[PDB]
């Protein structure tokens, strides 16, 4: 029962579910969140802190680069990987292990990657949420040895390698169902959902594909046969001469490209919590917006506000009297 | 009618001035009515109250 | 039980997907709700259950998604959630004055101003929420600030400058005993 | 005084909650809208002109209205929304919004929502002129 | 044991109200010999409400201009009081002097809220040290208002006031005063 952080962050209070509890040090002290080092010090102790041998995270890291997984794992992620290594070949026989891992097999559908398929709340033609289920909602949910990651990709390596890995839940799980996405120039696959531009060409080109890895350790995924997937509408485009300064904005070609520092202020970005329990002595229902400030002249906006004005084609008509930023 | 008080949580200061004390206020009737009131004078976290009415609210939003 | 339905536009589906986590969480935890969305008919659909604790719960869960839906944040709804009297005033900007063309956009512009900075200020003024679709002005707030906050905008929409605007919404909060 | 229905079956009413833009108006009637059980305006209930569209008194008609419904029998309604509409503003107001919470509130089973407002096709031409309307 | 004075015993004292209970420091720990103490009380916030309440009642009463150093006087004053209290009534002059303390509070104080130019206040609560700080403010005026041109004596005058105040009749200043503050913050609202 080797904890990974993805179960600290939940909550997951399955102590008592297992008794070989093994944790490191590097995937429990960076949380930042207040009350997982409020609980821990509440939570009681038998966990024990134990460190992996140079040999097996050399072999794992071996084997993870034949997965094609080895850009998206960290370094935590390894010592995790190999200290369940490491104690499923001390106490169990390691003949239950298989290395170089089998090869994929493509199966492509005519579905959009963008189908909203295995959301809880969402239903075709009954699927409900129903307080009863809100517990239930984790995962694709399905003796002695395990693990509690959340990462696919940790879900992928140890699944392709062979062990029985679980979840929050106390059963051992079955199936892997995920996206990855994958680059159409480079065609090298990352396991990182939130990143754009690949790794290995640097392109913004990384599109959806699905993945569904068995039990048994065998990986099928499935691309999109749509023509609008692979469509260079919106691509091509005159782009500006490149501005310096304090103030100048870039149009984000590189994933590394040196942006000048314009943030916003704290006032700008409150959001009302609306159940502290101090709200109802507020002389406003809402946080006051910030217009005093200089951040709010030069109409920065954060990351996450406007997205779909981001997706329209630069080369099409827009409305007369509107400017897009 | 006059009820008992107790102070949970010490919120601000109000008034014109910065005279009142905006403060929350439990129950001794072995209820968990916790109300907000605005009180006179100097009050911290523990302190008992006497409330000539009780279904006044104090001034809330 | 009962079961209230709400539809969603095609602009809208995006953020329903983006936050829905954050939707569905408060209806199913503080008051104890079912809740689906509908992909044939595009229907968040939320129903009374067993275990639902007090009536007209339904009819903040009602609000509370049809407020997200009209364009106010998940933050604004959920006060429709915990708060009593917040209600929902909305109109046409052609309503007051017939403008045709791009008059008319240019009274959409003076309800933004530069940066929608304009808009922020009312919302300062008249502790309201305010959401402009196309042609088309959604107000949240108390009933008093509703009626200041919809006083602002007609007087913003009949020609009138913002310095104005500003001066008479502050001095009506000044006499509101706020 | 009622219906002779057992009680499991319910009996469905109409509530026309019409939130013009000076006060409410509460019609309750039968399914085929004919004739009317109950209406409780917003003047009915409080003595001043100036809180005849009040949410206070949306609330106060709901009430009253459901004991009405309660004293004869009527225990789930149907509810047609209605703004002034016409040539005016379509979109019902908070005292609609109030009076249906109002009235969801006493006990009262909700059946259809139906959004009800005379729409034109074409209008004609605005109470107000070329300048503008509502100050 | 400790007495007052050496003859005034502080165990037979009972605390009527719940609310003043906390702050009036007399009963078992905080009873002294002598009133004066000389020992800091305003150094800090909320410190003056672990002072004894005699105590305070001696630095209350000499506030007035002409008496603002003498403080072997006040204890001589509130001695005389105590004993005329005693021989008056019969019982022990911290009981009375308690609920003299209790019944002159107020509940209720009208305060102005909104701006320079409204003058309508509202009522709001009152606090518990603060009621019993004008409560004793308020015995040691009408011992001051009663005192002024007479051959009745200031301790005596001090010892009328109290068992007026503290049996509730209509002839203490402090209730009075304590029932005009109370209807007009009634009437505030
Ligand atoms: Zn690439």
């Amino acid at each position: 029962v080797v904890a990974d952080a993805g179960a600290f962050l939940r909550h997951a209070a399955l102590q008592d579910i297992g008794k070989n509890i093994y944790t490191i040090r590097e995937v429990v002290t960076e949380i930042r969140d207040k009350a997982t080092r409020r609980r821990l010090a509440v939570l009681p102790y038998e966990l024990r802190f134990k460190e992996p041998l140079p040999e097996y995270v050399r072999l794992v890291t071996e084997f993870s680069k034949k997965t094609g997984d080895y850009p998206s794992l960290s370094a935590t992620d390894i010592q995790v990987l190999a200290l369940t290594y490491q104690l499923e070949a001390e106490f169990v026989g390691v003949s239950h292990l298989k290395q170089e891992p089998q090869k994929v097999k493509v199966s492509s559908s005519i579905q959009h990657p963008e189908t909203p398929l295995h959301i809880s709340g969402f239903h075709l033609p009954g699927g409900w949420i129903t307080p009863s289920n809100i517990k239930q909602i984790q995962q694709e949910l399905e003796v002695r040895v395990g693990c509690l990651t959340t990462d696919f990709a940790m879900q992928n390596v140890l699944l392709q390698m062979g062990l029985h890995v679980l979840a929050v839940n106390g059963m051992l799980i079955r199936e892997a169902r995920s996206y990855i996405l994958r680059c159409h120039g480079c065609f090298k696959t990352t396991s990182d959902m939130s990143r754009v531009f690949c790794s290995h060409c640097g392109n913004k080109t990384l599109k959806k594909v699905s993945v569904t890895v068995s039990d048994d350790g065998t990986l099928h995924m499935h691309f999109s046969r749509n023509p609008k997937v692979l469509n260079p509408r919106g691509l091509r485009y005159s782009l500006p001469t490149p501005k310096g300064g304090k103030y100048a904005i870039n149009p984000h070609l590189t994933e590394d490209q040196r942006f000048p520092q314009l943030r916003l202020s704290q006032k700008a970005r409150q959001k009302t919590n609306v159940f502290a329990p101090d709200y109802i002595a507020g002389v406003s229902p809402f946080v006051e917006n910030d217009i005093s400030s200089r951040s709010a002249t030069l109409q920065v906006r954060d990351s996450t506000l406007g997205a779909g004005r981001r997706r329209l084609n630069p080369n099409a008509s827009r409305k007369k009297f509107v400017k897009k930023r | 009618p006059i009820k008992l008080a107790r102070v949970t949580k010490v919120l601000g200061r109000t008034g014109s001035q910065g005279q009142c004390t905006q403060v929350r206020v439990e129950f001794m009737d072995d209820t968990s009515r916790s109300i907000i009131r605005n009180v006179k004078g100097p009050v911290r976290e523990g302190d008992v109250l006497t409330l000539l009415e009780s279904e006044r609210e104090a001034r809330r939003l | 039980e009962e079961t209230r339905k709400i539809p969603v536009p095609a602009n809208r589906y995006t953020p329903l997907k983006e936050n829905w986590m954050k939707i569905f969480t408060p209806i199913v935890e503080h008051l104890g709700l079912q809740i689906r969305f509908n992909l044939k008919s595009r229907n968040v659909e939320i129903r009374t259950c067993k275990e639902t604790k007090d009536v007209s719960a339904l009819t903040k869960a009602a609000d509370f998604v049809k407020a997200f839906i009209l364009g106010f944040q998940v933050e604004d709804a959920l006060a429709l959630i915990r708060l009593d009297d917040l209600f929902l005033e909305s109109f046409e900007i052609t309503d007051v004055k017939p403008l045709k063309g791009d008059h008319l956009s240019r009274a959409i512009g003076r309800i933004a101003g530069k940066g929608g900075k304009t808009k922020f200020t009312i919302e300062n003024v008249t502790r309201t929420r305010i959401v402009l679709a196309d042609v088309k002005v959604h107000i949240l707030g108390s009933f008093q600030n509703i009626k200041m906050a919809r006083t602002a905008i007609c007087n913003l929409i009949l020609g009138n400058p913002p310095s104005k605007v500003y001066g008479n919404i502050r001095a009506v909060a000044s006499r509101s005993a706020d | 005084l009622g219906p002779q229905v057992a009680e499991g079956e319910n009996v469905f009413g109409v509530c026309h909650i019409f939130a013009s833009f000076n006060d409410t108006f509460v019609h309750v009637t039968d399914l085929s809208g004919k004739e009317t059980i109950c209406r409780v305006t917003g003047g009915m209930k409080v003595k001043a002109d100036r809180d005849e569209s009040s949410p206070y008194a949306a609330m106060l008609a709901a009430q009253d209205v459901a004991q009405r419904c309660k004293e004869l029998g009527i225990t789930a309604l149907h509810i047609k929304l209605r703004a002034t509409g016409g040539n005016r503003t379509k979109t019902p107001g908070p005292g609609a919004q109030s009076a249906l919470r109002a009235l969801a509130r006493s006990g009262m089973k909700i059946g259809r929502i139906e959004d009800v407002t005379p729409i034109p096709s074409d209008s004609t031409r605005r109470k107000g002129g070329r300048r503008g309307r509502r100050l | 044991d400790i007495k007052l004075f050496g003859k005034w015993s502080t165990d037979d004292v009972q605390i009527n109200d719940i609310s003043l209970q906390d702050y009036i420091a007399v009963k078992e720990k905080y009873a002294k010999y002598l009133p004066h103490s000389a020992g800091r009380y305003a150094a800090k916030r909320f410190r003056k409400a672990q002072c004894p309440i005699v105590e305070r009642l001696t630095n209350s009463m000499m506030m007035h201009g002409r008496n603002n150093g003498k403080k072997l006087m006040t204890v001589r004053i509130v001695k005389h009081a105590f004993e005329i209290i005693h021989l008056l009534t019969g019982e022990n002059p911290l009981q009375v002097l308690v609920n003299a303390i209790i019944n002159s509070g107020p509940r209720e104080d009208s305060t102005r809220i909104g701006r320079a130019g409204t003058v309508r206040r509202q009522a709001v609560d009152v606090s518990p040290l603060r009621r019993v700080n004008q409560a004793i403010w308020l015995l040691c005026t009408g011992a001051r208002e009663a005192a002024f041109r007479n051959i009745k004596t200031i301790a005596e005058c001090l010892a009328d006031e109290l068992i007026n105040a503290a049996k509730g009749s209509s002839n203490s200043y402090a209730i009075k005063k304590k029932d005009e503050l109370e209807r007009v913050a009634k009437s505030n609202r």
